């Protein structure tokens, strides 16, 4: 009987564990190695990249999505970091996509009841943005607020 | 805030230590069914099982890293991993960083002239993060080669990563911030 | 009592029509709380232009391209919006992988009521894709028509 | 006995033939609704996008080999060809890459012997480029000889 | 004689090792030849900066997205660069769909010499990605060394 | 074009609510075998199954939002799910968020001054919307938990859900376009 | 050269409609086994098919294109793909569109203050390939509806599609290039 | 940092000729079992194959290129094939290409003047690679037309493949700097 997150199913609770540590330390590597230099930062200044830890979180989230975002590393080690995480990526992505094929190949059309569980998550991350803009708005406008007064 | 930043360091950096010797040192990283003299429920660490039930309940034993009975030796590749396994390197150098990063952050508050300092810090704290995935990957291998579940040291393990990662991104926020600091006061 | 060929749409039989309008649905959900969350605070606001280009339009567009698997020239730079591309990403991920699974195996199914593809497989999507091109063209014609008559009014 | 261009057999070759016919096709509709417009020219003046016909069919080229490229169509028009060319492609290439995995199970490792073909593709391709850019280096060339002179 | 388990590069298996050679050997060519075709010419240039941004270190980065699935922040622009990044990007389809077809089959086969995938199927990933982030930590903290030696020669 | 949009939205907000609440009431949501006894073709809402033709006609029986025996709780997602339907949380949320929706804009053409009432009523458009959504998507994750159709009612929920995003797209520009103003005018006074 | 640009568009445009209407006149569309009287190699085209050998070689006989033996009837999809292949609509549209283009061409000889004329023409052209993809793809799909090959007349189609194509992005330009003249006269 | 440019350019395209040359000249391309007789552990490469250890060690016989029998010409792509990898013309043509690579360097470095001979050789080294990348595929698809083993003559080829395209590279580059100079040259007389 596969639950509603049955679409987590063609790989391991560890493997997702260790997706998600590995993607935090791929992000705080590439933060580092792009922003710790003084020598990478020009005439507070502004750096010679974008690759903040914000910045570089979206990068990595990205890359992991098959999606890609505005920016690329350019240095050297930024390079080395982001090539790593495209290997590791594609493999572990191509390996998540053929065991879910050998999954669902167990022709009979997906029913709703297999993608509820990717349909509540994306409806609770709907809500979470609209709260974190709200909040940001608010204390936006008390910031306001209180200047003008 | 450089006072809050640095207390926010300090603090973080502490927790990820305590965390990791707690699980490092303690014997609840697994739940799984097993002997505990020389089919039980028992729990596991690094080191030793000790059991949950029965007529040996609370007894450990040792774990037996190189079961010569149950595989009769493998190839260099499995006893390699067993081996890494065993020493349980990578947590240990983990703790080592841990330890080395706060040293450093000591240090930096004490030799406030010296910037790399605060550098070293947070590569310490990054190389420590890195050290503890390695060993969970290691450890969750050696046990792959009938259900178990982890237990709070294992977890002691994950959030110990997951706050060195944070540690090393305030740390190197930290440096960013002296030299902003010194190259303006360096400007005018 | 013949073999029966998959139909024109046959590109739609991976998935059940309930999957296919709560995709429409999520995906205008999700250029809706994008925009939203982009454009509404008077803070992300410079006559007075935006700081970021993610208005209505725009999101749909983003959106469509992220299912699509194909990005575009913006990207969410917010907080709150890259929280709804994330979101949005994996669930395209979650929903393109199924749909891609079996494709080729749904659009070869006869049904009693390894070969290649043929043309007849796909001729469904060569129909829409020659029908939307003859859309396209339809619609710029007629913008190109109506600024000609703005500016025939004007010049008058 | 597969041929050493046996990675083209999950698609008729009559699919091909109409892949070719369609991108050129979408490539040419592209530019015409970006670039016939003079309100989208501004002060020869410049537009305002890249639409032209070469950028239209690497726009095209890249869409359809799932990589990308610098420009995305802004207008109705534009968009409305870009998002039915992203929808034939990605029926196309998801029936592709499916009907060939189900021709590579008919685990063996895969031989070099069944890429040749692609290998052989890729280095003419190389060659080709190389020739275009020499024969466009002494054009510009010999341009530059008779100015002087 | 008992089962044995993929290895740790068991992510190579689905290609033979003289493709991968081959893989190699043609990333290597396609990325000399865009930067040849890209910066060669005395009129792609303007103290004097090229049109493009298609150096070798630059070319190897694009050959290498485009091998990856991911792109980059440039494009070639030319008729020969984009000959090049076309031809590549078929090879790059074809290749990758070759491999990808059967990656986690051959991720669990037992040889004796569907079930969810283990983490020690993938434990060779995470060891290479962990062991290119050190080698990128260092590779920075040496640059830097490298620049802190030379500021201090500079400013003594 | 200010009077237009305001008018656009109001005519709107009130389609939306009507429609949802045409649908949580009525009982046209599905077409499916069934006997409405307390096997022949049914009509079926979120509480009712009625028979439709045959010798039961007009006979309208509540929904056992809880059925099968043995009453074993070991699976909670089966439960939860089960409740949710049940209690219909999600449509009727729905359905009070697009009335909070358009009290905001009845608020916001009296008091004229408080802008931030248009971003509200916004806000309630477009988490109805979500309401919805996730309604219609546990509606039919318990009807699937046999042939069937669905009636007039559904797609009355579900045209109430594009409309109701339609509207909240309109408010928040209404919003943008109110503040727009009053920078303008602070800078032109400035 | 506008002259010169002239001529090609004027060449190509002549080029693709002798192309598409030779295509559609001719009887090599397709090369297959089959009876040419009421399993011989024959040569076929949109309207009839003729024998290559045999006792009936050069004999042609109208293509039977509503087979009522050999299916005995079908559901309306088929039916509908059956009545578009016979009426060959696509191909005679595509002609239809070819000539309308290359009137336009030559109508905006004489009337060069119009320059919406090439302006249609290009359309035109760009409708007349669409067109020409839609009837190839009908008529491949309708053939499905043991080895053939594809004749010279199929080939005629494709290569009138592809000048149809360039003609229209050759007669987009110039109208582009006409009203780039315009606006600079405009600004002088 | 000219000259440095220079002499490693000249180093590496000596040592890729020399690489090349050794690799088609030897025969240490293949380790595998077959008869030097005109089933033991062999080294074969382009054009002979020899056994090593047993009773026939140091033994060499030619290659036969064309084998089966019924010689049927049906298809031509593994005749073209087999004809390519028998002739070897890719590895000669890559041979070829770095001796006029490494005569346009000698040129350049005696005409002084024409700034073509550097991107002329560039243009060689860049082909070589080109050629030798096809010679290998070549060669490695007729032997799959069971176990072996690559020898020094093939990672030879591979590492003479390597060194060629780093040579180009360096090449490209040089020309690049001297086209460099010289407009910085006429700016500055400008
Ligand atoms: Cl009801
Ligand atoms: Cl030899």
């Amino acid at each position: 009987k596969p639950g509603v997150f049955s679409f987590l199913d063609p790989l391991a609770y560890e493997i997702w564990m260790c997706i998600v540590f590995a993607y935090i330390g791929v992000s705080v590597v590439l933060f580092l190695v792009s922003r710790f230099s003084p020598y990478e930062w020009h005439t507070s200044s502004e750096s010679t990249n974008e690759f903040g830890i914000f910045n570089s979180l979206w990068f990595s989230l990205g890359a992991f999505m098959q999606q890609g975002c505005d920016i690329s590393p350019r240095s050297l080690s930024g390079r080395i970091v982001g090539g790593v995480w495209w290997f590791f990526t594609l493999i572990i992505i191509s390996s998540y996509t053929a065991n879910l094929a050998a999954f669902l190949t167990v022709t009979s059309a997906l029913s709703l009841s297999n993608v509820a569980g990717v349909f509540y998550i994306l409806v609770g991350g709907l809500g979470l943005a609209m709260l974190v803009a709200l909040i940001e708005f608010c204390y936006k406008s008390r910031a306001e607020a209180k200047r003008m007064k | 805030d450089r006072g809050v930043q640095m207390l926010l360091t300090t603090v973080g950096a502490f927790a990820a230590f305590s965390l990791m010797t707690i699980a490092v040192g303690t014997d609840y990283w697994l739940y799984s069914r097993g002997v505990c003299k020389t089919e039980v429920m028992t729990h596991s660490g690094l080191w030793r099982t000790c059991c949950l039930e029965g007529n040996f309940k609370g007894l450990c034993k040792q774990i037996d890293h190189f079961p010569e009975d149950a595989d009769y030796e493998a190839d260099t590749a499995e006893y390699f991993l067993r081996a890494v396994r065993a020493s349980s390197i990578f947590p240990i150098l983990s703790v080592i960083l841990l330890f080395m990063g706060g040293l450093c952050i000591a240090a930096s508050e004490f030799y406030k002239t010296r910037h790399n300092i605060i550098l070293s810090a947070g590569i310490f704290f990054v190389s420590a993060g890195l050290s503890n995935i390695i060993g969970i990957i290691v450890y969750i291998s050696a046990n792959a080669g009938n259900s178990y579940s982890y237990g709070w040291s294992f977890y002691f393990g994950a959030l110990s990563f997951i706050i060195a990662e944070m540690v090393g991104v305030l740390a190197v926020h930290m440096f960013i911030d002296r030299h902003k600091q010194l190259r303006a006061t360096a400007r005018a």
